[PDB]
């Protein structure tokens, strides 16, 4: 309302209405965080084994 | 990119360098002894042996032995010089 002789809220706001979509989100961390978590855990539990037995000992 | 991990590196490190060295050296060293006066050991009887479980033990080895010693020593002695002398 605030504008009369627009001319261009139409170009506007068919321009947003084609660009909400930017691209696919890539959520793909999955290939090399995974396999450094699980190198964690393995060798963690390792290592918590290990001063374990050293707090026996 | 990963953190580095200390409490999870600890495989490789050890208690500084000293401590571990020490620590094969203290725990066995306490590991195969007698807890507490084991096999004393006392009882010996073999004329040698009888001085060292009669006379000649270090829980006083005063001067009576070698007093006692001296004595049969000259008793001995004076035998001998009757003989030659």
């Amino acid at each position: 309302s605030v504008l009369k002789n627009t001319s261009v809220i139409d170009k506007i706001e068919s321009y947003v209405k084609q660009y909400k979509p930017v691209k696919i989100d890539a959520s793909k961390q999955l290939q090399v965080i995974e396999s450094f978590e699980k190198h964690a855990m393995t060798n963690a539990k390792e290592t918590e084994s290990l001063v374990s037995k050293e707090l026996k000992d | 990119v990963s953190t580095l991990i200390p409490p999870k590196v600890v495989s490789s490190k050890n208690i500084g360098s000293a401590p571990n060295a020490k620590r094969i050296a203290n725990v066995v060293h306490f590991y195969k002894s007698l807890p507490q006066g084991p096999a004393p050991a006392i009882k010996a009887n073999t004329r040698l042996a009888r001085y060292k479980a009669k006379y000649f033990d270090g829980d006083n080895a005063s001067g009576k032995p070698l007093w006692h010693f001296a004595l049969g020593i000259i008793a001995f002695g004076y035998s001998m010089e009757y003989y030659f002398h």
